[PDB]
């Protein structure tokens, strides 16, 4: 489960 | 409608997850959690409750609801609370991309 960075 | 983390339909229960959440960061646990997030416990990584969209790397100016519309445009959660119009204007800015040229 990856992370969709915001910045 | 069908939440990704049904145990979060309650924000109060999402609030409870921001303890290890570096209090130093501009993004307060009240906001994040309210924007449908909950801290995953590592760094600044918080996930959405109704789309499970993950979001890390936050900057002083990054606003929860905001970012929650910029990268997770399809959240049945955001699209129901703040509306589509809100999601539009979020995306339609880019009004700056047609100014740069
Ligand atoms: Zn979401």
């Amino acid at each position: 489960p990856p992370f969709i960075s915001l910045n | 409608y069908f939440p990704q983390y049904p145990e979060y339909a309650i924000e109060t229960a999402r609030l409870r997850t921001f303890e290890a959440w570096p209090r130093n960061l501009k993004q307060k646990p009240h906001q994040l959690a309210e924007a449908g997030f909950f801290y995953t416990g590592v760094g600044d990584r918080v996930r959405c409750f109704s789309c499970g969209g993950g979001l890390m790397d936050w900057n002083d100016n990054d606003e929860p609801w905001e970012q929650h519309a910029l990268w997770l445009s399809q959240c049945r959660f955001v699209k129901l609370m703040k509306g589509q119009l809100y999601i539009d204007t979020v995306a339609a800015k880019p009004v700056l991309a047609e100014e740069k040229e």
